[PDB]
């Protein structure tokens, strides 16, 4: 968000409309691989195995 | 398409149609279509070479009757040598004869040779007979 | 060469390299389509040029 | 002053071409025929 | 020793078929049945494999 | 204006008179008219040319003979022979177009290949030419 | 081959230089300057556009007087 | 007086002024030649920032 | 990458020493998110071991 | 971040490139000598577990 802001601050204004669609991709992407993912050592089981 | 929109036209006044290779000079705000490069560069007085543009594009600017001097120059690049040579040759056929001009640095291999010390050669002109030696006639 | 196959095919042998072969010919001609029909609809070309 | 333009090369013939490649075509369809056959 | 001999004729008589100058062409189908003759000779015959 | 329209394979063309306050072009695309050079100063020849849309390049007219139009507004005669035509390009079908028309453009020389074959040292100089002002 | 392009002499008769766009025409071993696309195809008798070529490669071969027709 | 030899062996004359040596890209030094040698190629038209700015409709075939 | 190459094609140059900071240290944790998820443990059943 | 900031406002603007390489790494060893503080682990005791 800070390399947003500033790009916004500076005055560049290439991420308005259409163009916010690499930001908004990529947070949602970081999302996903924090929130769900896999299990760690101590969470063995998964969907292949079970 | 943010790398390189279509809008970003008017780079520089020389242009050439990327498909046809056709050369264009502007001039206000209309495109006229140049005889050669010496003339474009005269005209719009940038020492510049075209630029590529997309045919598509070039369709959208108004036109003009054709500009330049018909067969000047088409291209431009200077050479300074370390010395200058030149060379006026006849060569005699067996009742007739051509005339060369060489421009640069001639190759002396061969039976090849300058007519120094006591050497000579005779030839007629206008009736007369002169003998060449010394560099004189 | 249908039928030639339809004929032949049932009464042989084949080794497990080439069967495993010919089911990843399935996957190899699914995966093309979509690139390809968007090309075909001159999406690419739309976008670039905006 | 009229351009010089060279005399154009005379286009290869054709008959000893379709002729060799009629001798592929023959010799494999006669060649493939007698293993074919031989099977039954 | 009397079929192997026989090879020979058959080959030059179909590489010497085609009209005019000697050159490609004639290697086309010269070659050809060459490989089809000794092929065909080495299953029905099934001796002489080298 | 006077107005000459036609569609292919019909038997006749319909003409048309045309009046009112500004040239039938549209004022968004009125600044792209070419103004011609006009070295005859008789009234054989036009002052102006303007190419709309779906125009055509490629014209024939009424034993018939063979035109092409540059955007520059000149016009260029085209040989009738399978020659010309295949290395020009140009295989495709001509449209109809009218002689009192056609003529009012300024004429270049015929694409024959028979004189496109030729050498030079140097060209001749065009009299009479026209300022080209910035 | 992307990032600085290039070209190379081939069976094509018309070329056209690389860096100065100069129309020249191939007859026989020798290349002769032409005056435009038109008769560059007229006296070819090939349909086609200019193929762009090195302009150290143009300089190797050739030349004759320019030919044509001037205006076309 | 100042002059261009083109690949094709014909020459141009140019018109020694700032503006017509800059235009063209000749803010350079010339070599020396001499008349006997360079009389002998054929002689093209002028080229000068005047001579270009003029417009045609099609060119004459003398 | 396109999210930054972009901003300079607009040129606003904002990068370089104080903005680079952000991407450089943004690309690191990326790399870390998706190698923990990875890691989970150690051993091997492999071609060569079989 | 506040001794990099102070000799910008005093205009020497000795980083980018060459000089910000010591900060980006010496950034890197603070973050790598408090890893090994939260050293240790496999405890799991949890609120949502008790």
């Amino acid at each position: 968000g800070g390399m947003v802001a500033m790009v916004f601050a500076s005055g560049s204004h290439v991420f308005g409309g259409i163009g916010s669609i690499f930001p908004l991709f990529m947070m949602v992407g970081i999302m996903m691989m924090m929130f769900r993912g896999m299990g760690g050592g101590q969470q063995q089981m998964s969907r292949p195995k079970l | 398409s943010f790398i390189s929109p279509s809008g970003q036209l008017n780079e520089s006044p020389i242009i050439a149609d990327r498909d046809s290779g056709a050369l264009y000079v502007r001039v206000g705000d209309r495109l006229y279509p140049a005889l050669n490069l010496a003339s474009a560069r005269l005209i719009t007085g940038r020492p510049d070479n075209p630029h590529l543009v997309r045919s598509s594009q070039i369709a959208t600017m108004p036109r003009g009757p054709l500009v330049g001097i018909p067969g000047a120059p088409s291209s431009f690049s200077p050479k300074s040598p370390p010395a200058s040579s030149w060379l006026v040759c006849d060569t005699v056929a067996t009742q007739g004869v051509t005339v060369t001009v060489i421009d640069g640095t001639p190759d002396l291999t061969g039976h090849r040779q300058i007519l120094s010390g006591s050497d000579a050669v005779v030839l007629r002109y206008g009736g007369d007979a002169w003998v060449i030696r010394e560099g004189r006639r | 060469a249908g039928m030639a196959a339809a004929a032949h095919v049932p009464h042989t042998i084949y080794s497990p390299l080439f069967r495993k072969f010919v089911e990843w010919i399935e996957y190899l001609c699914l995966m093309p389509i979509f690139p390809l029909a968007l090309w075909l609809m001159n999406v690419y070309a739309a976008i670039r040029y905006r | 002053a009229p351009l010089v333009v060279p005399q154009p090369p005379a286009p290869r013939d054709m008959v000893p071409i379709w002729v060799a490649a009629g001798g592929l075509a023959g010799a494999l369809l006669i060649g493939g025929a007698v293993f074919g056959t031989a099977t039954l | 020793i009397m079929l192997m001999s026989a090879i020979m004729p058959v080959t030059v008589a179909a590489a010497a078929a085609p009209p005019g100058p000697v050159g490609s062409p004639q290697a086309v189908l010269g070659f050809g049945v060459l490989t089809v003759a000794a092929a065909l000779a080495l299953r029905f015959t099934g001796r002489r494999l080298g | 204006c006077w107005w000459w329209e036609r569609t292919a394979g019909e038997n006749r063309a319909r003409v048309r008179v045309v009046s009112g306050p500004t040239i039938p072009v549209a004022a968004t695309e009125m600044n792209k008219v070419v103004s011609l050079v006009k070295a005859d100063t008789s009234g054989r020849q036009a002052d102006q040319v303007y190419f709309g849309p779906d125009h055509a390049n490629f014209v024939a007219v009424t034993s018939e003979s063979l035109w092409w139009v540059t955007d520059a507004g000149a016009r260029f005669g085209v040989e009738d022979s399978k020659e010309a035509r295949d290395a020009l390009g140009l295989t495709l079908t001509p449209s109809l177009a009218p002689w009192v028309a056609l003529r009012l453009l300024p004429q270049g020389p015929t694409l024959s290949r028979a004189d496109a074959l030729v050498e030079h040292d140097t060209l001749p100089m065009d009299m009479t030419p026209a300022e080209l002002v910035v």
